[PDB]
């Protein structure tokens, strides 16, 4: 896979930001927006495959994405725990 | 607390009264020719 | 595979509270997330005290110093006074 | 108000004066000057 | 006359304790230590007399708000107020002292009510009625009377006439503030900041007694510019609606968002098990 | 100009439905973790986690930003109200 | 009253409760009156909650609670909130709030 | 007691945030949010103290407080 | 010779980041931490060490809480930090509601 | 009572000859050390706890290393272990 | 001793019963304490090492608080890792 981050179109963003109450949004933030996503990401899924591959799985589950979140304060309900 | 509601609802009764009431004597207080500088006061 | 939920639980304290209302299957997912969850911090809490005091036992007062660091005041307040009535009907009885 | 400018060996006041649109902060019932839209201002001097 | 009071403003930095007497038109606050620290009060230019007794404060206080501000050393001043502080078997001879001074001042106030030939109502607060509020930079007690809403312990003092009120806005709505607004719309609005939420609905009930209409929001108003666009056309203002900000009826067409049709379906297990005997080992 | 924006506004807070689409999104997330480790597998539910948490985190952070702009007497969000908002939330 | 919830009149099983203390290595010896403390706190906990719930979907005119019902009852109680400001719901949504 | 806070010393703590200019009602906020900050740390401490059925504050207390809040102090025992 | 408004200011705060030494008086704060204290349990004991953390942890709070308070107002493009500023931090921090 | 005090004095010999500490910089290290001991301990207990083991080896310290520090840290610092633990193990 | 067989400083004993003692597992492998102190060793050293570049810069030859906080808070990845902590008589870094 390349390059697929504009895959989060910028009608997107405008969607996340009205639902944020933001009103009028300048273009830049867009690609702004696009990398601090990216850097969250690989944040959490970097711990979500360190939890994978010490189970010894290949596959990754919900409860390592869980713990990845919970580890960061990030904890979520509705997917177990 | 029916009771008490329904005193509530004189309460508000009171108040779209006193809104309304407010509301009249704006209009009476100024004049269309008040605006437009009433009684002279044409910028001494 | 028998997987432990606490789903039932929540039915029965739901029609307790609201005999006719109704939980979807995520809000019983959710409910139990929060349930797994706070057992987890009130645990651990309870743990760092009996270490931090050097004991080995968990007793009911490592419990209720942690819903009074938990919780907040009116919360703790009315969660204490549940746990302690329920403590001691279970001990009279 | 004025404004006073050290330029060289001189000195420079410039004074202004009230006009309409560049006006102070008195209300509109007492004005400065009297009223009229055919009255042109003198709205600034630069001395030197 | 009235011996041994305080006066406030104070006429010279030194604070000195003065005679208050009763002339035919007016007052004279006069200082033992020099003659030339009178202050003169005509009865005509008093617009409200409190009396305010020693009960549960330190001082018993006798305050003249006035129509035209007075000259009192280097301030202008409206509100010219006569203090003395009770601050000295104990308990029960400062009981006897305050019951003294509060009988002394009373009597006083009365005697300036009297000799203004019915000019003058001497007004009491009514302590019972009272609410907590910041008015300017402290917590004070606000303390309604008769005809206005004041406080008089702490310096800067809060005289709020209830009849020259036009609106109260009460903001944050949602600790709440209020907001008076006044009938001269050249006068700036006066805030009460930090008021108890627990007396929100006294505070609705005492202004609607009071015959003031009042508005409710969520939101702080910049009234220095509401005020001065209500200035610049007052008749403009009243022509589209006012106050009771109506707005312009639906300002969107309603979308709705409640349609009374249950989703998530979901199986009502009800007593179901996936349980039963949950092993419960009895250790301890 | 405005009052779309604002009915769109209320739309879309009266409502829970994920925003960002679910196939960009999962070939976004797969990209990422071919970095890791070479030929992953994913849970369905782990995407969609990892969907909700991000909306979650973004819409925090738009709120963040919107409360920047305001306080810079504006309604124009912008990078360095972003850049503000990570900064104090201690974000690197 | 055979099993120990009968005997403290709680509805979550203390018996549950008691294995996961002992087999969940937190300390080498566990109360008689922990568990049912905790019960009945997690009890207490969950009635708060499920009544606030109950009430914002009768606001909103439905039978069933919902990821939103419990969102709205999170973020609209002061105490529940700031207990909970660190969770995420999903299909929660958000506040109006404008 | 509150007023022990001086604003020389609400100056001198802004000054070593690098803060340039000051308005008035600074002291008064930074007053009221130290008194939160102490209320809640304090509760959490005097909580420790009672459980260990003490009547004396300790160091451990303090610590073990401020690791609850999240903000890890070291050099005091921990 | 006369100084500039603020001239005298960056002396301090060189001077003030370079120290470490505390910058509230120890009574006072024990006399604060003390009068909080007696609205939980009255006869309360405080060893001289809990006074000292507790003074380190709040300098240190406070001085973090005044660098975001000062990046808000430079944001804002100022120089005066108000007490807007500090509830915006705040707020952005987590902590206000 | 015990501490840390007198390994942290060999190690800064070991790096720095020529350089002293101070009591309260040898306070503040020994809570370091307790503090970094309690968060590996604590990662690994819930990651023995996820998998379902009864034992804490040298697997779970590593993989909390890895969780725990930044890339070239917790690189340096599995490199270190692991060579420890292969001279350890190597000899007997 | 345990330290010595593997070419270690800190105790291997201590940290195996302190990690028994510990209410963290039911047993505790003996790989585990070996690469934890040498994990802890490892940091303590760079750590160690920063704080007399420090003190050195100050013309210093004994470490204090100061060199410590400025050693965390100069290194990118320490003062990540050391995001939360307050170090009593650390300072703050010269920023203007």
């Amino acid at each position: 896979l390349r390059d697929n981050i504009q895959g989060i179109t910028k009608p997107a963003i405008r969607r996340l930001a009205r639902r944020g109450g933001v009103k009028r949004i300048s273009g830049l933030i867009y690609e702004e927006t696009r990398g601090v996503l990216k850097v969250f990401l690989e944040n959490v899924i970097r711990d979500a495959v360190t939890y994978t591959e010490h189970a010894k799985r290949k596959t990754v589950t919900a409860m390592d994405v869980v713990y990845a979140l919970k580890r960061q304060g990030r904890t979520l309900y509705g997917f177990g725990g | 607390t029916n009771t008490e509601e329904e005193k509530e609802r004189l309460r508000k009764e009171i108040q779209k009264q006193l809104h309304e009431k407010i509301q009249k004597e704006g209009l009476a207080r100024f004049n269309k020719s008040d605006a437009q500088d009433g009684n002279e006061n044409h910028a001494v | 595979s028998r997987k432990e939920s606490y789903s039932i639980y929540v039915y029965k304290v739901l029609k307790q509270v609201h005999p006719d209302t109704g939980i979807s299957s995520k809000a019983m997912g959710i409910m139990n997330s929060f349930v797994n969850d706070i057992f987890e911090r009130i645990a651990g809490e309870a743990s760092r005290l009996a270490h931090y005091n050097k004991r080995s036992t968990i007793t009911s007062r490592e419990i209720q110093t942690a819903v009074r660091l938990l919780l907040p005041g009116e919360l703790a307040k009315h969660a204490v006074s549940e746990g302690t009535k329920a403590v001691t009907k279970y001990t009279s009885a | 108000n004025g404004s006073k400018n050290e330029e060289g060996d001189y000195m420079y006041i410039r004074l202004n004066f009230n006009s309409p649109g560049m006006g102070s902060s008195v209300k509109k019932t007492e004005l400065p000057y009297e009223d009229g839209d055919d009255k042109e201002f003198v709205r600034s001097l630069t001395f030197r | 006359k009235l011996e041994n009071v305080f006066v406030r403003p104070a006429p010279d930095s030194k604070r000195v304790t003065g005679t208050l007497f009763i002339h035919q038109n007016g007052i004279r606050y006069q200082s033992p230590v020099r003659s030339d620290h009178r202050v003169d009060i005509l009865f005509s230019n008093i617009k409200h007399l409190f009396f305010q007794p020693c009960k549960e404060e330190l001082m018993v206080i006798i305050h003249c708000h006035l129509k035209t501000p007075l000259m009192i050393g280097k301030k202008k001043t409206f509100d010219v107020q006569f203090y003395r502080e009770v601050s000295d078997e104990q308990e029960q001879e400062e009981r006897r002292r305050k019951a003294l001074l509060d009988k002394e001042f009373r009597r006083f106030a009365e005697e300036i009510s009297e000799a203004s030939n019915g000019l003058l109502d001497l007004e009491t607060p009514f302590r019972e009625l009272g609410f907590t509020g910041v008015p300017f930079r402290s917590s004070v007690l606000c303390l309604p009377t008769r005809d206005c809403l004041i406080q008089l312990i702490d310096t800067p003092f809060l005289v709020v006439t209830l009849e020259e009120i036009e609106v109260a806005h009460l903001e944050r709505v949602q600790n709440f503030d209020l907001v008076f607004v006044f009938k001269d719309f050249s006068k700036p609005v006066v805030h009460i900041n930090t008021i108890p939420i627990e007396m929100l609905e006294f505070v609705k009930q005492w202004l609607t007694d009071v015959d003031i209409p009042y508005s409710e929001g969520a939101v702080n108003l910049n009234w220095g510019t509401i005020m001065k666009t209500i200035q610049a056309d007052p008749y403009e203002f009243f022509e589209n609606g006012g106050w009771s900000f109506l707005g312009g009826g639906e300002s969107d067409d309603e979308e709705s968002e409640e349609e009374e049709s249950e989703f998530q379906v979901s199986d009502e297990d009800p007593e179901d098990e996936d349980v039963s005997e949950e092993y419960s080992a009895a250790e301890d | 100009p405005g009052t779309v924006a604002l009915r769109e506004i209320r739309r879309y807070q009266k409502s829970t439905e994920l925003l960002i689409r679910k196939l960009p999104f999962q070939r976004l997330v797969r990209e990422i973790a071919q970095d890791f480790k070479t030929d992953l597998r994913f849970q369905s539910a782990a995407i969609g986690a990892l969907q909700e948490a991000s909306e979650a985190y973004l819409v925090g952070l738009f709120e963040d930003t919107n409360l920047c702009a305001i306080h810079a007497k504006r309604v124009t969000i912008m990078p360095k109200d972003i850049q503000l908002a990570r900064r104090i939330r201690g974000e690197r | 009253a055979k099993t120990r919830s009968s005997r403290a009149g709680l509805q979550f099983p203390v018996g549950r409760v008691h294995r996961l203390l002992r087999k969940g290595n937190y300390s080498e010896r566990v109360g008689a009156g922990a568990p049912v403390y905790l019960a009945a706190v997690l009890e207490y906990l969950t009635a708060e909650i499920l009544e606030l719930a109950g009430n914002a979907a009768r606001d909103n005119k439905k039978t069933r609670i919902i990821p939103r019902h419990l969102q709205l009852a999170i973020r609209n109680d002061e105490e529940l909130n700031k207990l909970l400001g660190r969770v995420t719901i999903a299909q929660g949504g958000v506040l109006p709030n404008i």
